[PDB]
């Protein structure tokens, strides 16, 4: 859905259609997300500080 | 229509045990006797057991032989096995006035050194020529592996009919050798200013030519 | 050919409480409209135009 917000996400309405249906039966507990982060020239390179 | 079912091969490593078996087809394997006969290669048949539990004089122990006659089928069976029990086993069931061989089972137990193709080249003679015939032999030798791969030519040109190849075979010096033949007319050798013989062995390649002088 | 190298595999069938995963088609036939039949589109066996 496109918005041109960055905080207190608008009270519009929209609904969510499916994409795709995994049949795998198994067991979930615990979930986390990935992020990507960006090395260019200002940073050293090395993911310490 | 009584046949004897005998394994094609076999092969076990030396001081072990294994066992033949002979099927009957019709007739029962109890009803009538079987013998093996153990021949060598190039060498006359010679009975290794008889009367199906019955040892020859000179044959080792370990020739034992069974008979299962529920089953329909006879069993040989051979206890350390060794270099010179490399033989052809024959069961043996002459029944009633027909000997009925068995197909037979080998032996299968197991230093060749590599070496460089020496290729030599003969034109054909005066007297072949005069004989309204031209061949011209090229001989591979002294090499190893037995995997050559020959190719005539005339100046550039390759020439594939009338060629004939030999395979390798084994000599005393533990290498292989080879030949190669081109069956031409007495027109077609003078045809061409050359003839040579290529020859490929393991990537590298030795090259002959003759020419008629 | 008692000895050779010989590739040997084995394609097992599992059976549990969850929907077919893996299975094979069904064929396709004609197609009728305007009359009262009976169809089955994989959730009910409805009877009519
Ligand atoms: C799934 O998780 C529940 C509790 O989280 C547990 O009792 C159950 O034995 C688990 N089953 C399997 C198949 O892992």
């Amino acid at each position: 859905t496109p918005i041109n917000l960055v905080r207190d996400l608008p009270q519009g309405f929209s609904a969510l259609e499916p994409l795709v249906d995994l049949p795998i039966g198994i067991n979930i507990t615990r979930f986390q997300t990935l992020l990507a982060l960006h090395r260019s020239y200002l940073t050293p390179g090395d993911s310490s500080s | 229509n009584f046949m004897l079912t005998q394994p094609h091969s076999v092969s076990e490593s030396p001081g072990k045990t294994v066992t033949i078996s002979c099927t009957g087809s019709s007739g029962s394997i109890a009803s009538n006797y079987v013998q093996w006969y153990q021949q060598r290669p190039g060498s006359a048949p010679t009975t290794v057991i008889y009367e199906d539990n019955q040892r020859p004089s000179g044959v080792p122990d370990r020739f034992s032989g069974s008979i299962d006659s529920s089953s329909n089928s006879a069993s040989l069976t051979i206890s350390g096995l060794k270099t010179e029990d490399e033989a052809d086993y024959y069961c043996q069931s002459y029944d009633s006035s027909n000997v009925v061989f068995g197909g037979g089972t080998k032996l299968t137990v197991l230093g060749q050194p590599k070496a460089a193709p020496s290729v030599t080249l003969f034109p054909p003679s005066s007297e072949e020529l005069q004989a309204n015939k031209a061949t011209l032999v090229c001989l591979i030798s002294d090499f190893y592996p037995g995997a050559v791969t020959v190719a005539w030519k005339a100046d550039s040109s390759p020439v594939k009919a009338g060629v004939e190849t030999t395979t390798p075979s084994k000599q005393s010096n533990n290498k292989y050798a080879a030949s190669s033949y081109l069956s031409l007319t007495p027109e077609q050798w003078k045809s061409h200013r050359s003839y040579s013989c290529q020859v490929t062995h393991e990537g590298s390649t030795v090259e002959k030519t003759v020419a008629p002088t | 050919v008692g000895y050779q190298p010989y590739r040997v595999v084995v394609l097992s069938f599992e059976l549990l409480h969850a929907p077919a995963t893996v299975c094979g088609p069904k064929k396709s036939t004609n197609l009728v409209k305007n009359k009262c039949v009976n169809f089955n589109f994989n959730g009910l066996t409805g009877t009519g135009v």
